[PDB]
């Protein structure tokens, strides 16, 4: 029975092979949209269904052959039905959240700079005035020039790309996906991200501690032939300290949270409830506090909160935390997520109430009721609106009880309404 | 010839579905077929009180 | 507690060779005496057969000796060849002839000094001295002779250790050479007096385990000298690897031999099942059990079936339950009590090592000892009489020097031992 | 400590072309600790005693084989579930004071090995103490019993003292 | 063909540390070998079937294992070898010009099963004035080879490839490029943002290096630089400190990369460390066999020793080994 | 100068020991992937 699991590890081989390969062709940052466009989705999230000879012969003209045995395991990951017959977008997403999870958060982070429209778009004249070309550390290190980085972008986002006027969710983070590509590792996307979008960080500071944490950064520090001993140490502190916060986590504060839904929603409201600026981001004590009423410990906060800054000022990012701490979801799983997400009415942040929550849910126990009504209290929730991440995290506990996706299909379609 | 450590992990997998294995394993009480909860002082009634 | 091995004449060379490989195996020596096993139970203990040379290498602790020096230059170049030492390798110029006086009493004592002094070399550098092992044939010419002269200049230096002998003997069915039965008879006369236990194995019987058994279609000598390189290195086992209830040479020969004639021995070796097989029978110790009492599985063409049991023994290698090996071994004795002796309560003694042969869940050597085996000699017997009746080819044996009341006396000490054996067989309690 | 790397050769040795027996460190290829005639992984003569040595390494890879896993005894099995537990802690040392301890620098007589002995800072503390200035200090300056192992005892006691 | 091979072989003893010799027959009508010893005069091993060994791989300066002995082949010990490899001593230069790098991985497992032995290689940037002479590109790949009947056989690769391959068969051409691009002199590695694959020597001998180079191409890497060295004991040892007392096969490790020479290649791409990990597969074979099938390791390995490739796994060395590679052993 | 080999003998331990945890991170977790390498009744009934 290990051919299913042989046929699993082919998809995500499949999965990195075609995200580098589709960037690293004519149109760079361009080529996951530009599949999205020959594939002939119409619908950001919808169940349109395409045979597999269109979808090989759509992966051949986008400039990536596949054999027989690939294909196999593709149809098999895919096919949930065994009808013959697959949603490209399931694809698409599992080409679009290959990423680290310092790369995910601060994809999220820009997204929820913008100005939302009634049903989740966001308009490109926008996204256009709030694109600054003089940061990108190209044209900083003078290599290009802004004119020719200003023309490629407007060329990215254009009338004739986008008839309507309006990008979604899934659009932006298709191109950020693109781009992250290119770089070389994560020092590299939170440069280009900071300089290029700059509403992101909320306040400035100094070009001294800009560059005493950029020279501290792990990435930098790395050995070499002619070093001398203090360096050498250096990189070892740096290392050492890395590697005990990630098993620490991993091994200790993951297994108090993952068996449950209430407790990861719970400490979701304690970290946010906090946050003043909405822009993640705390204070160390502040941290320490709210961690401590939730039976999460740590042996040393100096070294331990670290890693968590990725601000260079001393503030600790939550949801890098959070991104660590559980475990991300199959593309499957999100597309159905999203789908529930696309029955909502939002407002001007992107929220939605939690009464459109309570009128769209059917338990069937008197356990689960009483445990939905405790999570997803009125009172409790922050101003009586919710995002998606929440639900992302609410359901990321239940989907780790089953293997199969349809299984998921099914208990979705039980508890839910629609979607 | 054995055929390294996967097969033969796979192979002793493949093994404890039959009878034998299961009610007569190798100096082990055979395992049981539902839930069972020790209690803190152990099995047994505990000892009934009288006034002093 | 180690054992100095000495290997005779063609067909103890050529089994010694089979054996040194198994060895080298189990312990995992690399051919060029490098060690490269992969567990530290393999280290602990390699001191019992292992000398260890400067730097990586081991060296065994063999003495390699022949008449013609063609069979050794054959061994030391075989694929293993180079680990003995050179210094070991002691051979003459002129052939046995296939004549026992020859062997025995011209270019025996030729060489012999030296032979002695490799082995007391070897044995005092020891810090504890087990028994010796040797293995020749006793068919032959130079393996009968020297082995035998051998053997006894041992048992004269060292009387408080033990004396093992493995040997091959002439089968009526298939023979090779027409005089062996003076040879033979000459030789189990020097064993009975010397040895404090010998091991006899059949080609035959060889020969019917690989034919109906193995279903091999084409068996080879290699083969058959694998298979007793198997029972000589599973007697031993447990000397060098723990186990629930440990044993010894010395324990062995304490449990089997009740008087001090009857010191001769069958062997089997149970795990024998053939590669398309395999896959239809798992192992287990009631499966053992059969295998190891069925006579099938026996080294001897005499069959258990026509003699009883004075004793055996059972040395098991795995991990296993000691309640089912008792009850398997008194079920056995409860169910075929007319095989064995009355007056003793308890024939069998049981063994249990942790550490299996690599490749095998687990495995059992058998050795027994039953009063068919005087049915071997009784046959050899016959075939001396009828040659010796007419003086057949006495001159060669008489050239050499010996007087014809050597031959009287061999024959009455042979005989003297079968009918040792057939009084206990065929006697009541009373 | 793992991998060796304070057994093997140094740059000072190779620099000065140091022979072996001066400082008998079995190093040089054709020297080595024989024990008996035999190295220590083999049970003879004072292996015990060598493997009590503060420097002792045994060359045990950290990823495990497979025959290791087949090839068990009885008593391991037995015993295995407190060596998981007992596994957990050991003492180190770094480069420096491994240095020291291959050197026998500060040592009482040869087999005397402070490193191992858990009481060494306080025996530091204690050391160069007198008499009289314990006993003469400036004079300005200077329970009901409960019996038994139970964690009730315990408990009873440290209310007491609550 | 032959009837009866013979050549004369090294072998390093490790325990002595002297250079042995011995005298190696090959018979190709019933496949056995034996040995002989030329310093004493005496049989080393009888003639004993030996399938492992093929008489494709006889040849002059390669590697063979013998009961677990490496021997490497020195020169010839009989006439009538020597009067067969009569030819097959010539050294000659194939060029691949810049169009011609995406199909490098092709180009030399084509030359592969032409029977031909590659005795340098290395990817380089000529001088102007070379390239102005030879007419190529200005970074190019170089191949030093030998073997059969070359130029008859090289004559199809101006029809398999077109315009991006040039041959070389004058000798002063010859000795100007192996004067130029080869020896002590620069390198095109980079210093950041890098990963270095190895290529064993049993995989050099048994020849899937093209493959393996074509797959790195094919799964959407950059080949950086390039180039074939010879390890000594020493540099085996001080290019795997970090795997002592880590894992059980080290000394078996640092024989097999001291046997013969090994291909070092460099990859640059996205996360370039754990990438070029996921492509390689786990350290043992028989878990590639079972859950990994589409690895690299699982079609050219065969054990923990012998696994085909090895691929940095500490982000923290990656610039450690490329300069140990590209620019400790290239230029000294 | 051999107090300075010392202080570099540190670092290479320091990344020994980091290569020994992920790979014995990695063995374990590989060896969980064939638990649940079995097929039950009930998939094969709804098959039917
Ligand atoms: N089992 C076995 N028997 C052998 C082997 N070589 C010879 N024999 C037998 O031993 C007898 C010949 O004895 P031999 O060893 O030549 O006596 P020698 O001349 O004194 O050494 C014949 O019965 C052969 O079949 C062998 O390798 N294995």
């Amino acid at each position: 029975l290990y051919a299913s699991r042989a046929k699993h590890t082919r998809f995500k081989s499949i999965v990195q092979r075609t995200r580098r390969l589709l960037c690293n062709g004519a149109s760079g940052a361009n080529g996951i949209r530009k599949l999205s466009r020959g594939c002939g989705i119409a619908v950001d999230s919808g169940g349109q269904s395409m045979e597999k000879a269109k979808f090989v012969e759509a992966l051949e003209e986008s400039g990536v052959s596949l054999d027989s045995e690939d294909i196999e395991a593709i149809v098999h990951v895919l096919d949930r039905s065994g009808d013959g017959v697959l949603d490209p977008t399931d694809f698409i997403a599992a080409l679009r959240r290959n990423l680290t999870p310092l790369k995910l958060t601060w994809i999220t982070r820009v997204w929820y700079t913008f100005t939302q429209s009634k049903d989740g778009s966001v308009y490109i004249d926008e996204v256009l005035s709030s694109y600054n070309a003089a940061g990108h550390p190209d044209v900083v290190q003078n290599i290009r020039s802004e004119q020719g980085v200003r023309s490629e972008f407007e060329a990215a986002f254009s009338t004739t790309t986008n008839p309507d006027g309006a990008i979604t969710r899934q659009e932006f983070e298709q191109y950020c996906s693109g781009v992250a590509a290119l770089c070389a590792n994560d020092l590299e996307f939170l440069t280009l991200m900071r300089g290029v979008w700059p509403a992101s960080v909320r306040t400035p500071l100094d070009e001294e501690t800009m560059r005493t944490h950029r020279e501290q950064n792990p990435c930098n520090m790395t050995f070499s032939s002619y070093q001398t001993a203090a360096e050498k140490g250096a990189v070892t502190d740096v290392r050492t300290t890395v590697a005990v916060v990630d098993d620490i986590i991993l091994s200790s504060h993951r297994p108090v949270v993952i068996q449950s839904p209430l407790a990861v929603r719970q400490l979701s409201i304690a970290l946010r409830r906090q946050d003043v600026q909405r822009n993640f981001f705390l204070s160390r004590e502040t941290f320490l506090e709210v961690l401590r009423g939730h039976r999460l410990y740590l042996k040393d906060p100096e070294s331990a909160l670290t890693v968590l800054d990725t601000a260079g000022d001393g503030s600790v990012d939550y949801l890098l935390y959070m991104n660590l701490l559980l475990p991300p979801l199959p593309p499957a799983r999100l597309m159905m997520l999203e789908r529930l997400w696309e029955l909502f009415p939002k407002d001007t942040c992107g929220t939605a109430d939690v009464i459109e929550l309570h009128k769209r849910f059917s338990a069937e126990d008197g356990e689960e009721q009483d445990a939905f009504l405790t999570a997803w209290d009125v009172r409790q929730a922050l101003y009586r609106r919710f995002t998606f991440e929440e639900i992302v995290e609410w359901h990321t506990p239940l989907s780790a009880m089953f293997e199969l996706d349809n299984d998921f299909e099914t208990m979705l379609k039980k508890r839910w309404d629609f979607s | 010839e054995t055929g390294g450590r996967m097969m033969a992990l796979m192979e002793q997998q493949l093994e404890r579905a039959y009878l034998s294995n299961v009610r007569r394993p190798l100096g082990k009480v055979p395992a049981a077929m539902y839930d069972v909860q020790v209690p803190h002082s152990g099995f047994g009634i505990p000892s009934e009180k009288s006034e002093s | 507690r180690e054992i100095v091995c000495v290997q005779a004449g063609q067909c103890g060379n050529q089994i010694g060779s089979k054996f040194w490989e198994v060895i080298s195996d189990e312990h995992g020596v690399d051919p060029t005496g490098t060690y490269q096993g992969d567990s530290d139970l393999q280290l602990e203990r390699i001191n019992v057969y292992f000398d260890e040379a400067t730097g990586g290498r081991y060296v065994p602790r063999s003495v390699l000796i022949d008449l013609e020096p063609g069979t050794m230059d054959s061994v030391r170049a075989g694929p293993y060849g180079q680990i003995f030492r050179p210094d070991n390798f002691i051979f003459g110029q002129s052939g046995a002839g296939n004549n026992w006086a020859k062997g025995h009493y011209t270019e025996g004592a030729e060489l012999i000094d030296s032979v002695l002094d490799v082995c007391c070399k070897e044995a005092e550098s020891c810090d504890c001295l087990q028994g010796f092992q040797i293995c020749h044939s006793l068919g032959g010419g130079t393996g009968s002779g020297m082995g035998t002269l051998l053997i006894s200049k041992l048992r004269e230096q060292y009387p408080d250790r033990i004396m093992m002998t493995f040997s091959i003997i002439p089968s009526p069915k298939v023979s090779d050479t027409v005089v062996e039965p003076y040879n033979t008879t000459l030789s189990v006369h020097q064993l009975v007096e010397n040895s404090d236990e010998s091991m006899c194995i059949d080609n035959e019987a060889l020969y019917d385990i690989c034919f109906r058994t193995l279903k091999l279609t084409t068996p080879t000598f290699g083969d058959l000298n694998h298979l007793v390189s198997a029972v000589v290195s599973g007697v031993t086992c447990c000397l060098r690897f723990p186990g629930q209830l440990n044993s010894d040479l010395r324990k062995l020969a304490v449990n089997l031999v009740p008087f001090p004639r009857l010191h001769f021995f069958m062997m089997g070796f149970a795990p024998l099942t053939s590669r398309g097989s395999q896959q239809y029978r798992g192992l287990s110790v009631p499966e053992l059990t059969q295998q190891m009492f069925d006579a099938k599985n026996m080294m001897q063409a005499a069959d258990p079936r026509h003699g009883r049991y004075l004793t055996a023994s059972a040395l098991f290698r795995g991990r296993m339950s000691t309640k089912e090996v008792d009850e398997q071994m008194l079920n056995v004795q409860n169910k075929n009590s007319s095989y064995f002796i009355e007056w003793i309560p308890n024939n069998i003694k049981s063994s249990v090592c942790d550490i299996p042969p690599k490749g095998l869940k687990m495995a059992v050597t058998f050795i027994g000892n039953n009063t068919c085996i005087q049915e071997m000699f009784r046959r050899v017997g016959e075939q001396f009489t009828l040659m010796f009746r007419r003086k057949a080819f006495l001159h060669w044996y008489t050239g050499e020097g010996m007087d014809e009341m050597e031959f009287t006396e061999a024959e009455s000490n042979m005989n003297d031992l079968v009918s040792e054996y057939q009084q206990y067989q065929d006697a009541t309690i009373e | 400590m793992i991998g060796g790397q304070h057994k093997k050769e140094r740059i000072s040795e190779r620099l000065q072309n140091c022979q072996n027996q001066p400082k008998n460190r079995c190093y040089l290829p054709g020297t080595q600790l024989l024990t008996g005639g035999y190295s220590t992984k083999t049970l003879q003569g004072n292996w015990s005693e060598e493997r009590a040595d503060a420097g002792y390494y045994d060359g045990k890879a950290i990823v495990p084989t497979h025959l290791s896993k087949i090839w068990t005894t009885e008593y391991t099995v037995m015993t295995n579930h407190a060596m998981k537990r007992a596994q957990e802690q050991a003492p180190v040392f770094d480069q420096a004071t491994l240095v020291d301890i291959v050197d026998r620098n500060h040592r009482a007589y040869p087999t005397h090995q402070p490193h191992l002995d858990p009481q060494l800072p306080k025996l530091k503390e204690e050391a160069f103490k007198t008499t009289m200035r314990t006993s003469f200090n400036h004079p300005q300056e200077v329970v009901r019993p409960v019996i038994g192992n139970t964690p009730a005892a315990q408990a009873r006691a440290i209310i007491m003292r609550f | 063909a032959l009837e009866r091979y013979a050549f004369k072989v090294d072998y390093c003893d490790p325990q002595a540390n002297l250079v042995r010799q011995y005298l190696l027959l090959y018979f190709a009508e019933d496949s056995t070998i034996e040995m002989h010893d030329l310093k004493t005069k005496r049989v080393f091993l009888k003639r004993c079937a030996y399938p492992s060994l093929t008489p494709r791989e006889l040849f002059i300066g390669a590697t063979v294992g013998v009961f677990s002995r490496s021997l490497k082949l020195v020169d010839y010990g009989d006439e009538v070898t020597r009067r067969h490899f009569s030819g097959s001593e010539a050294e000659f230069v194939v060029f691949i010009q810049e169009g011609g790098l995406c199909h490098m991985g092709s180009i030399i497992d084509r030359m592969h099963t032409w029977e031909l032995r590659i005795t340098n290689i290395r990817l380089v940037d000529l001088p102007d004035s070379l390239c102005r002479d030879l007419g190529v590109s200005r970074r190019c790949v170089a191949i030093l080879f030998k073997g059969s009947n070359a130029i008859e056989k090289v004559g199809g690769l101006s029809t398999e490839f077109p315009n991006m391959t040039v041959v070389v068969a004058e000798p002063s051409d010859v000795n100007s490029v192996r004067g130029a691009a080869f020896g002590p002199g620069g390198t095109t590695a980079v210093m950041k943002n890098c990963s270095v694959c190895v290529i064993k020597p049993h995989a050099i001998m048994s020849g899937y290096q093209g493959a393996i180079i074509q797959r790195l191409i094919d799964e959407g890497f950059h080949i950086t630089a390039l180039g074939m060295y010879s390890l000594t004991v020493a540099d085996a040892e001080d290019f795997l400190e970090v795997y002592n007392g880590v894992v059980p096969e080290y000394q078996r490790l640092v024989e097999q990369m001291s046997s013969g020479p090994c291909w070092a290649v460099q990859v640059c791409a996205e996360n370039s460390v754990s990438a070029l990990r996921a492509i390689c597969g786990p350290h043992d074979p028989d878990v590639c066999h079972v859950l990994f099938p589409h690895t690299i390791r699982s079609k050219y390995g065969v054990d923990r020793t012998r696994n085909g490739v090895h691929c940095t796994d500490l982000e923290e060395d990656a610039p450690l080994e490329s300069e140990f590679f590209f620019s400790l052993l290239q230029n000294a | 100068l051999d107090l300075v080999r010392a202080k570099h003998d540190d670092a290479l331990v320091a990344r020994r020991q980091r290569l020994a945890a992920m790979l014995l991170r990695e063995k374990e977790e590989h060896e969980a992937m064939l638990n649940n390498l079995t097929e039950t009744d009930e998939q094969r009934r709804d098959r039917l």
